């Protein structure tokens, strides 16, 4: 089954909006949510649904563009690295769990593309 | 094998 999942909400963590942070969501969520491979990482990995049982029996970190949107539109983070190591979690996870070549991996590398070269022009914290 | 096959 699939567990809980990953917090977006935990009152007495510590949070922030930077600079940074909202370039995360204007400019780095945004471009990657709105292509047209991002529908694989929009939500948790629904391992009933997509008939994956060992998903979560080898992904001991799983993380999704929704829970990162949810994130900064809640304000969960105190700083930008929190919300770049999510998202290079979610990479992570896909190329770990699947195979090279796989269409999911490919989706994956495009996204990834992109946000190398978004986080490649991250602001200067203010 | 695949994600989706
Ligand atoms: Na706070």
């Amino acid at each position: 089954m699939n567990p809980p999942p990953p917090e977006t909400s935990n009152p007495n963590k510590p949070k922030r909006q930077t600079n940074q942070l909202q370039y995360l969501l204007r400019v780095v969520l945004k471009t990657l949510w709105k292509h047209q491979f991002a529908w694989p990482f929009q939500q948790p990995v629904d391992a009933v649904k997509l008939n994956l049982p060992d998903y979560y029996k080898i992904i001991k970190t799983p993380m999704d563009m929704g829970t990162i949107k949810k994130r900064l539109e809640n304000n969960y983070y105190w700083n930008a690295q929190e919300c770049i190591q999510d998202f290079n979690t979610m990479f992570t996870n896909c190329y770990i769990y699947n195979k090279p070549g796989d269409d999911i991996v490919l989706m994956a590398e495009a996204l990834e593309k992109l946000f190398l070269q978004k986080i490649n022009e991250l602001p200067t914290e203010e | 094998t695949g994600k989706f096959l």
